[PDB]
């Protein structure tokens, strides 16, 4: 299958502060790359999907960027609302993979 | 609007059947594609699979053929099947729509021999 | 607008659709060709009341709501004149979705009849991608 490798594998950053999340694929997957977000205790949100595709809904300070192989989600100016998990996932071959995911927390 | 929300056991014993239902609100089961979605103890989150308009279904080989994905139309649901489970089932699952717009509250199921 | 076979094979690429759930890149520049030949503002009512919008000719009455179909069910959850855009990002979108389904790529009549069997690959050939 398509393995996703996403690192770091957590993060520290003070809110205000930006940040970028990595997620390789172990083959290219064009712009089928998404990316979610999940939080304790609840399901996970679509905040980007297609690689750099935006969602309604979702705060502006969330982009992504990236094709083939290497794919990034940025986020301008961290929340103290964005804490949690981040996954990839990837659309482009069955069955459907997720990476390993980055945890974000204030530091 | 659309809502769903997961049902079923949240404990069952190894060898048995694990049997979920997610039961949709706002519009029809079959003006979508369904999927289902686990996440295990240690953050890992796996895709189970999903059943589309057509009503073909497409199924993760990591389940080794072990599940099942179902609709019912009357009652605006679909299910999620998987048998002979084991101790590795036990996860949080999810049912999503295809897109990953929406999703359900998530339900933790614990296969224990207790 | 209408795309030139070469450009439309680079777009496509990079809207991701070059082994896309097992087929191959020629196979969308094909069904391009033969349904709308390259035409992103193509349209074609049917007798059952549905249209059919777009560079792929995606269907009104499963596919995109155009609020003018009977049975329609909104399958792409996507209006259909966001398929008549010179930006492919839509109907690429809605036909990821189509092909997501066991019908894959049989759902356009036109690849079935013209590119299903065919040396789809030669669509992409002779191209800077």
């Amino acid at each position: 299958d398509i393995v996703l490798t996403q690192s770091p594998a957590t993060l520290s950053v003070t809110p205000g502060n930006s940040v970028s999340l990595s997620c390789r694929a172990s083959q290219s997957i064009g712009n089928n790359l998404h990316w979610y977000q999940q939080k304790s205790h609840e399901s996970p949100r679509l905040l980007i999907k297609y690689a750099s595709q935006s969602i309604s809904g979702i705060p502006s300070r969330f982009s992504g960027s990236g094709s083939g192989t290497d794919f990034t989600l940025s986020i301008n100016s961290v929340e103290t609302e964005d804490f949690g998990m981040y996954f990839c996932q990837q659309s482009n071959s069955w069955p459907y993979t997720f990476g390993g995911g980055t945890k974000l927390e204030i530091k | 609007d659309v809502q769903l929300q997961e049902s079923g056991p949240s404990l069952v014993k190894p060898s048995q059947t694990l049997s979920l239902t997610c039961s949709v609100t706002g519009d029809s089961i079959t003006s979508d594609y369904w999927s289902w979605i686990r996440k295990f103890p240690g953050n890992r989150l796996e895709y189970m699979g999903y059943v589309s308009a057509s009503g073909s279904t497409y199924y993760n080989p990591s389940l080794k053929s072990r599940i099942s994905i179902t609709r019912d139309t009357s009652k605006n649901q679909y299910y999620l099947d998987l048998n002979s489970v084991t101790t590795e089932d036990t996860a949080t699952y999810y049912c999503a729509n295809w897109d990953g717009d929406y999703w359900g509250q998530g339900t933790l199921v614990t296969v224990s021999a207790a | 607008k209408v795309f030139g076979r070469c450009e439309l094979a680079a777009a496509m690429k990079r809207h991701g659709l070059d082994n896309y759930r097992g087929y191959s890149l020629g196979n969308w520049v094909c069904a391009a060709k033969f349904e709308s030949n390259f035409n992103t503002q193509a349209t074609n009512r049917n007798t059952d009341g549905s249209t059919d919008y777009g560079i792929l000719q995606i269907n009104s009455r499963w596919w995109c709501n155009d609020g003018r179909t009977p049975g329609s069910r909104n399958l792409c959850n996507i209006p259909c004149s966001a398929l008549l855009s010179s930006d492919i990002t839509a109907s690429v979108n809605c036909a990821k979705k189509i092909v997501s389904d066991g019908n894959g790529m049989n759902a356009w009549v036109a690849w079935r009849n013209r590119c299903k069997g065919t040396d789809v690959q030669a669509w992409i050939r002779g191209c800077r991608l």
